[PDB]
RNA sequence: CUUUGUACACACC
RNA sequence: CCAAGGACGUUUUCAUUAAUCAAGAACGACAUAAACUAUGCCGACUAGGGAUCGGGUGGUGUUUUUUUAAUGACCCACUCGGCACCUUACGAGAAAUCAAAGUCUUUGGGUUCUGGGGGGAGUAUGGUCGCAAGGCUGAAACUUAAAGGAAUUG
RNA sequence: GCGGUAAUUCCAGCUCCAAUAGCGUAUAUUAAAGUUGUUGCAGUUAAAAAGCUCGUAGUUGAACUUUGGGCCCGGUUGGCCG
């Protein structure tokens, strides 16, 4: 009978069933666990500002060959480090 | 219904269990033959010749609606009855192939024994599974001398007989022949019989 | 079905369509009622009853022949017994497979067969339980089943 | 165990419409079997049927036309009000202009437009198409 | 079928199998036509009179066509004892 | 120049058979494409897309082109012809070929009311080829083809102004889908509606009837 | 009785307006209607046809100068 | 077979199957009026007969049980009743 | 040259 | 020697006593396995064919005893219940293949369990059972654009 | 995926494109997703049938009991009559 009950008073078990098998998505329980709130480095929030600690020739991975001028930075809000690109052509000498 | 001169006279009935016709398959049985009628010991069955008598009137009709003559096919793959159907080509239109049977003689219209008829009839449906296979492409008829244990798919109408015979094969297509020749008007005498003997459908070993 | 096993094989008394039976039967249903009464009085169960008229005498089934069935005129005229022939020829099995347990420890096939004994046993229980057949608190035990067989 | 016996049964004229047989027995005839066959001979669909009684359920020998796509059970049979009764025939019917829906009211077994019809609503039992 | 008022719509209303009664597809390749003549009381047929019998490719695949075309064969009147209603 | 070699080639040649819709009322096989575009006139061709093939060998890769053609008019008959060929404009040639010895009819019906001309199909169908599943669902009028580009190409040249599509599998294999969608359009005549409960009297085939302008 | 007053007050709507034909009022021909056809009846086009502007973009200046 | 009667099957086929297969199900056993040598007695003894049924008058068994069909002894004189 | 196995495909380096 | 079990036969008896099963319990080369049919259980229907195992029915069938009876062993025909095997595909499938892995977009007979891209990882921790080894339940941080299945050409 | 000296992909010019007083980016969420599956998934080989059996809760469970036949009354859709 194609796995599932299927009886007219079989809610209990089919929303008991839906829940656990909910648990296995990704996205449901990230959200539900809060790992945006506690472990995510912005602590779920869009943006977030810093002050640069330094700056980092960081390589690009393979095939291709390139140094990516990233800086290394800390969160205000929280104090953690944060490596962050630096996006266009010449703009690390902006932020020295 | 028929006028009931067609029914089974004595002595074409002594043609055919002269001819062992009635001789069918052993214990093995085709569960769409219903032909079967006291079934014998030692195992062989006899069939109602009355029923392949009215299935050959039945064949008789089915060639006779066709107005050429010449788009009738006649098979034959087993060597036991290839002059009889050349015996059935040389008195109607009735094209024969007589032995191998090329793959696309009904479809690929260009090779050069490209034939594609109204009507196809075959001998044993087991041997000449190319033949059926092909008519069934090309929406063409059937019709057949089966057996009890023959695989009668894509058969329209299955005339029981034995194959296993050398009597039966060549006097049956006979009858096909002279039945149809009484239905086209060139035999005109119901009652009396053909001057052409059953003798010569028959397979000579050299 | 077979819940105690893996066989699925269907072996059964096909009933005639008659229920009105069988018109060459020339006792009275008093006659067959005294039997029943008579065998019965010597201590056979109604399966015994059943076959032993079904051959010894003409008597397709107690059902057709009288107007009711067999243990009805047995509980009528006083012969019912305090527990039913099903669950008593369970019980007097189970004994006996416990009995050959405690004679023999290793028979551990004997083990199993045993716990589907007492699950068919408690089954039945708790059937004639809801159909109070059996009192209410009437439960099987093995110290009361040793005795229970009568 | 065989829990539904009118699936059993449609599922048997299902099997034998596919096969091409004109003819088809059924085991063991409820009365809703009974009704629901009424309501497919009633639009066309079947044509004569037998009940053959043994003493123990009965049979139903069936009389099949080439007129039958599909018969089917709804299991289990939910509680349908009005609106429910075009969600259902939006749902599982071929088009807007044949196939009938059968559902048991407490005036007895039909098809969605004769309850449509008398205004009432009931308890889905299957379609017929 | 029709719309409202006339015009008759619905190009090419399809045959039917005459031994299981469903309809026969554009491309259904083994479905056959079987013509047989008819005879008139001097044991020759006429040309041009038939009766007609289609047969779709399922049931001629299932080897089920000449145990049909022997149920309407004798329906018909023109065979007399080869089929069988009780089997 | 034609030179037919078949009795129905031979018939449309002489003109005996002046519409396409007794070749499908005695389903016979259509064999050279000439009856095609003699009796039907009016049909346009569109190629979906041109994808390589490579066979490896053990120098090199063989490279053949394998082009998708849909073919029809929009009015009834729609064709699908897939070839592939070792250059690219003999496979757009022999793909309209091909698509124009595919060539079906639709049962296009109404989704309600029956009011003016058949704007939509008149059942659900659907289609499988290889993991696809198309299905095609009634619509009302004014809808529009809601399907992917493709197979909207396909209805719009079969004929139908709106219907509903879902698909199901891996629709992103375009012959696939096309495959799907011509085995759906296929079947609206396959189904039995009440309306086609009526008997007909069994016509007699035109390759009978004009026996003697036949091949002989 | 909702059906008819609400499909009678949409054709009367629309034909008053001009979108939809005095013929066409079986309210299935709305469903048949296209975006052209309310199109046309902009004040746009309306000066266009009237014989005003000889274009349409010297319809939209003419409008838009009041 | 696509066309059959199920309602009227032929007396040999319904006789060929199983006794639970048929159109309504019923018992192929019979009963047997059976008289032994000596006393007349006239016993009705059913054919599977499950035990070893005697005359009620004097012990002369007249079949021993079998798995089948019970044998019936030397000395009978039994018809189907 | 057939069959067989592959997790080889810039292909047993 | 002791009890148990299936199928068969049955015009014997009960009367719906049932199907699947969290917890729990028994057995398991302490509780495991490539414990596999890598295919949960129950129920119904749908194409065949022959062989085989257990039982039963019939055939003036064959043979043996006491030529001859009953048996038994064969043969023939059947039927029920099994382990299976062979051919096709109306059907299913991605294919290999499948009489079930079919009757599933024309989507519902009943029910138990499990899975949601690949690693980290059956790892850490917390419980729980075990003398122990271990058994059961069992994450996350982080990392990656593929891993994988079936077939075709070399 | 492009760039290793002939870059349609980077930095610019020209040209063209899409939306337009609006347009891009980040984060979350919804549809797409039949990748949460009641409708409506899958478990032989791709992730997944608990080793097997008993068994409580839970879910589900054979058929059967008034049917048919008549006699009236009055509503709605129609229909010539308009």
């Amino acid at each position: 009978g194609k796995g599932k009950p299927r009886g007219l008073n079989s809610a209990r078990k089919l929303r008991v069933h839906r829940r656990n098998n909910r648990w296995a998505e990704n996205n449901y329980k990230k959200r539900l666990l809060g790992t945006a709130f506690k472990s995510s480095p912005f602590g779920g929030s869009s943006h977030a500002k810093g002050i640069v600690l330094e700056k980092l020739g960081i390589e690009s991975k393979q095939p291709n060959s390139a140094i990516r001028k990233c800086v290394r930075v800390q969160l205000i809000k929280n104090g953690k480090k944060v490596t962050a690109f630096v996006p266009n052509d010449g703009c690390l000498n902006f932020v020295d | 219904s028929l006028p009931a001169t067609f029914d089974l006279t004595p002595e074409d009935a002594q043609l055919l269990l002269a001819a062992n016709t009635h001789l069918g398959a052993r214990n093995v049985q085709v569960h769409q033959e219903p032909y079967v009628f006291n079934a014998r010991p030692d195992g062989v069955h006899v069939i109602n010749v009355g029923k392949t008598w009215e299935k050959l009137v039945l064949a008789a009709r089915i060639i006779a609606a066709i107005p050429n003559p010449e788009d009738v096919v006649a098979i034959s793959s087993r060597t036991f009855g290839q002059r009889a159907v050349l015996k059935f080509a040389a008195h109607t239109g009735a094209t024969p192939i007589a032995g191998r049977f090329t793959p696309g003689s009904f479809t690929n219209y260009i090779t050069r024994s490209f034939k594609e008829p109204r009507l196809v009839i075959v001998t044993d449906p087991r041997s000449d599974a190319q033949a059926i296979k092909e008519a069934s492409y090309v929406n063409i008829p059937v019709i057949a001398l089966t057996d009890l244990d023959s695989p009668s798919e894509f058969v329209d109408v299955a005339i029981p007989c034995n194959n296993r015979g050398k009597h039966s094969i060549g006097l049956i297509w006979y009858l096909l022949a002279r039945e149809v020749l009484r239905l086209r008007g060139a035999l005109v005498d119901r009652t009396q019989p053909w001057s052409i003997m059953p003798d010569l459908y028959f397979y000579r070993d050299p | 079905g077979r819940m105690h096993s893996a066989g699925k094989g269907i072996s059964s008394s096909a009933i005639p369509y008659s229920r009105n039976a069988p018109a060459w039967f020339k006792l009275s249903s008093e006659s067959v009622i005294e039997q029943i009464v008579k065998y019965a009085r010597k201590g056979l169960t109604p399966s015994q009853i059943g076959v032993l008229l079904r051959d010894a005498h003409g008597v397709t089934q107690a059902r057709v022949i009288t107007g009711n069935k067999i243990m009805r005129i047995l509980k009528s005229n006083g012969l019912a017994p305090e527990i039913p022939e099903d669950l008593y020829y369970l019980i007097k099995k189970a004994v006996s497979v416990r009995k050959h347990l405690e004679r023999n420890r290793k028979d551990k096939d004997a083990k199993f067969r045993l716990i589907l004994i007492e699950s068919r046993i408690h089954r039945l229980a708790r059937y004639y339980r809801t159909v109070a057949v059996l009192p209410p608190n009437w439960k099987y035990e093995s110290a009361t089943a040793s005795a229970l067989v009568n | 165990t065989r829990s539904s016996v009118l699936a059993d049964a449609l599922n048997a004229i299902n099997n034998a419409e596919k096969t091409g047989k004109r003819q088809v027995l059924i085991r063991p005839s409820s009365k809703v079997i009974i009704k629901f066959l009424q309501v497919m001979q009633k639009h066309g669909y079947i044509g004569e049927f037998e009940y053959i009684d043994d003493h123990r359920s009965g049979k139903i020998v069936v009389q099949l036309n080439g007129r039958l796509n599909k018969c089917g059970v709804i299991s289990p049979r939910f509680n349908v009000k009005i609106g429910d009764i075009e969600k259902w025939t939006a749902n599982l019917l071929p088009a807007r202009q044949f196939g009938y829906v059968i559902l048991t009211t407490s005036a007895g077994i039909m098809d969605h437009e004769e309850a449509r019809r008398k205004h009432v609503s009931g308890k889905i039992l299957g379609f017929v198409y | 079928m029709e719309n409202d008022k006339g015009q008759l719509v619905e190009l090419y209303v399809p045959r039917k199998c005459s031994a299981t009664n469903r309809i026969i597809k554009a491309d259904d390749h083994a479905s056959v036509q079987i013509n047989v003549a008819k005879v008139d009381e001097e044991g020759r047929a006429i040309p041009g009179e038939y009766v007609t019998y289609a047969l779709s490719g399922y049931v001629r695949s299932r080897g089920e066509s000449d145990d049909s075309l022997n149920r309407l064969a004798q329906n018909d009147g023109l065979l007399k004892n080869v089929w069988s209603y009780s089997r | 120049g034609w030179v037919p070699v078949t009795k129905l080639g031979r018939l449309v040649k002489a003109g005996k058979i002046t519409t396409i819709e007794e070749i499908f009322l005695h389903s016979l096989p259509v064999k050279e494409f000439q009856i095609i575009d003699t009796l039907l006139p009016g049909l346009q061709d569109e190629v979906m897309n041109i994808k390589p093939v490579q066979k490896q060998t053990r120098a090199g890769q063989r490279t053949r082109f394998k082009a998708v053609v849909v073919v029809g008019d929009s009015n009834g008959h729609v064709g699908l012809g897939i070839k592939t060929a070792k250059e690219v404009a003999g496979a757009i040639r022999a793909g309209i070929i091909i698509a124009k010895l595919s060539v079906i009819p639709i049962r296009r019906g109404y989704w309600g009311t029956n009011l003016g001309q058949p704007h939509s199909l008149a059942t659900k169908t659907t289609g499988k080829c290889g993991s696809v599943t198309v299905r095609l669902i009634p619509a009302p009028r004014g809808s529009g083809i809601v399907a992917s580009p493709a197979v909207k190409k396909l209805l719009q040249l079969a004929g139908v102004e709106d219907v509903y599509t879902q698909s199901n599998g891996k629709t992103r294999t375009l012959e696939n889908t096309l495959k799907a969608a011509f085995v759906a359009i296929g079947n609206t005549y396959g189904f039995l509606t009440p309306n086609l409960w009526a008997e007909q009297p069994l016509p007699v085939s035109p390759l009978d009837i004009y026996s003697d302008e036949a091949s002989a | 009785p909702k059906r008819l007053f609400e499909g009678n007050a949409l054709i009367r709507r629309l034909v008053r307006v001009g979108v939809l034909s005095e013929d066409k009022k079986k309210l299935d021909y709305v469903l048949a209607l296209k975006v052209e056809d309310f199109l046309e009846r902009r004040l746009q086009t309306q000066v266009y046809k009237l014989g005003l502007a000889k274009s349409v973009h010297h319809a939209r200046v003419l409008i838009t100068q009041r | 077979v696509l066309v059959q009667d199920l309602l009227h099957p032929t007396a040999a086929s319904e006789a060929r199957k199983h006794k639970l297969k048929t159109l309504v199900q019923g018992p192929r056993s019979y009963f047997l009026d059976v008289k032994c040598p000596g006393c007349l007695n006239i016993t009705t003894v059913f054919s599977h007969a499950q035990t070893a049924v005697t005359c009620e008058s004097c012990s002369t068994i007249l079949c021993t049980p079998t798995g089948g069909k019970a044998k019936l002894s030397e000395g009978t004189s039994f018809r189907r009743k």
